[PDB]
């Protein structure tokens, strides 16, 4: 039963991250921060192309 | 003797007026935005950049 102990923190956790992503997509023309979560970003010299 | 050219003899002149006004002046016609859709006269500065940046 520790699956079904532990993983089912794990199934809320990703159906409570299923409500954020419906929030993030918002407007097209929406910000260009809150679509900096999903779409990366790094430290100095990542993206080699 | 019918098409007879002609000249005018005039100084031409590189003087050198007020510079640092003029250097500054291609700068502000390049805008930055802080947005994710862009306005469609950044839009083609920003995929020009694009190009040669691939380059060099």
């Amino acid at each position: 039963a520790e699956f079904l102990s532990l993983s089912k923190a794990r199934i809320e956790a990703y159906e409570k991250e299923l409500e954020k992503m419906k929030n993030i997509i918002p407007f097209d023309q929406m910000t260009i921060e809150d679509l900096n979560e999903v779409f990366p970003e790094t430290k100095l010299d990542k993206k080699k192309y | 003797n019918e098409n007879l050219f002609a000249s005018f003899i005039a100084p031409t002149m590189m003087g050198l007026p007020i510079v640092t006004l003029i250097i500054m002046f291609p700068s502000l016609l390049f805008p930055t935005p802080k947005r994710l859709i862009n306005n469609r006269t950044i839009s083609i500065q920003q995929w020009l950049i694009q190009l040669t940046s691939k380059q060099m």
